[PDB]
């Protein structure tokens, strides 16, 4: 357990806390905005995790300016955290 | 118990305000949110608005006159509801309902029947209906509460402090001048009265004045 | 806004038999909708979660059914405690809205008024006045009409009439009729009586009481 | 193209009482709705922007509501300044449409 | 072969129950989906539950009252339905369906007719009917059979066990005190009767008694 | 639930005659709808399955079409094995569901 796997470890850690508080934070920021579908808890993790993993079906999404800037941390954090258990095997890897 | 209690009645002069509250019991998370329905008399369900007592935020009915300011208390997780300028088109029962962020309301309030008018608060004379000594007794005996003279709405008749409700009636109050007026009744085997004690408590909790009054033959 | 129809306003229905109520959504809602049931002088009661999750104390009678805009409430053999409005909410998108709501009615067997007379109280004369009280309780159906006669005379001034909804005990009506006299009106009377016409009986059911 | 129709065409209604006017889109259009404003010999004013947002300038009675296909502008007690025609603008597709307009009349 | 097999016929009481099988046959995949269709007299097919018995999960319709619970056996390959409190309205014809999890349904069963009765099983007296002896003989002639008196439906009749199908009709049966009667009938050429032995082959599933009858000239 | 209406509820129809039964859905429901044949006293019989996709056994007159929401299955050339109802049943989205059905009379 050195470095590159304290920081793939953290991620996915940090990756679940920002799961969880970003579907919180999205059924604050969306809830007021007529027309809006991300007014749920239980479906705001759902769309969380597809979110962070790129997928993006269309069934649920933000339509508020703070609910897709909560959005936008979700797919930064996402897309860094498996990035970051890659660039972790990767290294193993190399180092034989 | 009773997860969600609200105030019985609120007079309100036409122009001035009120703020209805409600405490919470139970399990009480931070992902709760607090809903307040406007029901008027005869008519259906209408949503007002949401608040999240967690953080502070609060939306309401864009449908509707923007009258209600929603606020809350997370030191005594009693949420509040502060009408603004009321008519008479703002009479109503107002419920607060908990929704767990999932949709549905699981919990409802008693409702605060919120009546708007000019005039002043009356506790309500409470009268025995004792049957005349001429009547038949039959099986069954029929006995009553008269409530007249009370304002405003509403007003809860019981019978023995609830422990008797089988057989029971309770009339609609009628509008006279400026005064509600009622009756209730309660049917009993003939053979338990009076040996039975039969007593009506009547509340007004527009005035806090809840009386009881026990039926005695005529002598 | 999402709209929500509940049609009919009223649904009639004979004892141990299945009733239905409707719920259509202006647009698709998936399986969003949620139901509600609101006694006479009650608070709303959660029956069914998401068209057909049922809820723990809610007896089995209540099932759920529907997808997309068109939403169902069914009740297997209603009984007499069934009498409320049902009304329906979506949670679909923002705002939550309501249905306009579904009154369920019995149609039972028919049953004759039991009429009762009551006089005025030593407590009410004292105040200064008098009000004599006659209680049309248990009949169905709710038409009826109360007479009021004084020395054989009718009256009708001062008569306040309140009918009930539909009982929810025995699917049955209740009304009262008070009469409300002066003391010094009520002096100078002797025989008043309450007259009930129903269609129970083509004799009229009258109830009579003599001040002393 | 967006066809937004207005029903009715003219509004009566007494002065001191709540009013409101309807906008219906041919389709879904969210909240990209907004309402102007304009009276004899004059030019267009903004009222309502996306369906419910307020505009400063404009009275706190000019309130908004809707979305998907059914819009409304409503005014709390209604007095002699909202002699106009009232007009409702979609935003979601292009081209941009306009309403039919609505003419309030007290 | 017959990929989907269901017992004739089951009599019930009103309040009672019943377990209806399907067994099946061929191709028996892990993704295979049985479901079941009640069709009543007059009206079409009603969906009422699948179930895949890999797995032992079984869904059922929510549009209707749940009356049904489906079970399998994974080790026999039949699949069950468990009907509880059966009433007038339960008595129809039930499908069994075979699913291979792409939608629709490749094969049916025979379906299992199922009456609703407080009344008692009786076997069908099955008489010949061979024309008058002053009746003209033209090209063609026609015999029959007569099933009456029997109780619950249905019953199979054939000419022949099946040989002979051709010019052959059987007529709805007929509700009289509480048994059912029919009649079969079949045309063949004049020149082969009775050279040619024609015999009718009634069966009667409800209490599996399956009876024969030549047709023989009246002496 | 997807309701499926079929219209006419009888369809009557000379021999030789090319004949359309008709199948609507409340909503699009794409190519995933097949029809079935019952006989007097008989099981259904799967004759099209996803609209067009013919059955190995099913003669060459029983054809498919349609997409979304209207679907039509036709005869060419109906002879008299064909009497008997024509159900269609759709597997888009669960639960599946089953046509009020249409009779065929000659």
């Amino acid at each position: 357990s050195a470095l590159h796997w304290r920081a793939a470890g953290a991620a996915t850690v940090l990756l679940v806390i920002v799961l969880l508080a970003g579907s919180y934070l999205a059924v604050l920021a969306e809830r007021g905005a007529p027309g809006a579908q991300l007014i749920t808890y239980p479906r705001a993790l759902w769309w969380s995790v597809e979110t962070a993993t790129t997928v993006g079906y269309g069934d649920l999404y933000p339509v508020t300016l703070w609910g897709r800037l909560v959005a936008v941390v979700v797919m930064v954090a996402g897309i860094t955290s498996f990035g970051l258990v890659t660039a972790a095997l990767a290294t193993w890897f190399v180092g034989r | 118990q009773v997860q969600l209690q609200q105030p019985g009645a609120e007079l309100v002069k036409p122009g001035a305000s009120v703020k209805l509250s409600c405490k919470a019991s139970g399990y009480t998370f931070t992902s709760d949110w607090i809903h307040w329905v406007k029901q008027r008399p005869g008519h259906g369900l209408e949503w007002i608005g949401e608040i999240i007592p967690s953080y502070g935020r609060a939306n309401y009915n864009e449908k509707i006159q923007k009258k209600a300011t929603l606020t809350a208390d997370k030191s005594s997780s009693t949420a509040f509801m502060q009408l603004s300028s009321l008519t008479s088109e703002d009479s109503a029962v107002y419920y607060c309902a908990r929704e767990r962020g999932d949709g549905y309301f699981a919990v409802w309030g008693a409702g605060t029947t919120v009546t708007v008018s000019s005039a002043k608060t009356t506790p309500p004379s409470v009268y025995p209906l004792a049957p005349g000594s001429a009547a038949q007794t039959n099986s069954m005996v029929t006995l009553g509460c008269l409530v007249k003279g009370y304002f405003p709405e509403p007003v809860t008749v019981t019978w023995n402090s609830g422990s008797l409700s089988s057989g029971v009636h309770t009339f609609p109050a009628v509008l006279q001048s400026d005064l509600y007026t009622l009756s209730s009744s309660v049917t009993v085997p003939s053979s338990s009265w009076p040996s039975e004690t039969v007593t009506c408590n009547v509340a007004h909790p527009a005035s806090s004045t809840k009386v009881d009054k026990k039926i005695v033959p005529r002598d | 806004d999402i709209l929500l129809t509940q049609s009919p306003a009223i649904l009639s229905v004979s004892p141990g038999e299945r009733v239905s109520f409707s719920c259509r959504a202006s647009q698709s809602i998936g399986t969003d909708i949620h139901w509600y049931q609101q006694r006479t002088n009650g608070s709303p009661r959660l029956l069914i979660k998401y068209a057909s999750e049922s809820i723990s104390g809610i007896p089995s009678r209540f099932s759920g059914s529907g997808s997309g805009t068109d939403f169902t409430l069914s009740i297997n053999s209603v009984e007499s405690e069934d009498i409320a409005n049902y009304y329906c909410q979506q949670s679909n998108r923002w705002p939550f809205t309501f249905g306009s709501g579904t009154k369920l009615e019995i149609k039972r067997a028919d049953a004759a008024p039991t009429v009762s007379i009551f006089p005025p109280s030593s407590e009410q004369l004292t105040s200064g006045g008098a009000s004599v009280v006659c209680f049309l309780n248990n009949f169905y159906p709710k038409d009826i009409n109360v007479k009021w006669k004084i020395d054989g005379s009718e009256r009708q001034n001062g008569v306040l009439n309140s009918w009930t909804d539909q009982d929810s005990k025995d699917s049955t009506y209740s009304m009262s009729s008070t009469l409300t006299l002066t003391k010094d009106e009520y002096e100078r009377h002797n025989s008043y009586t309450c007259e009930a016409t129903h269609k129970t009986s083509t004799s009229p059911i009258v109830k009579s009481f003599n001040r002393n």
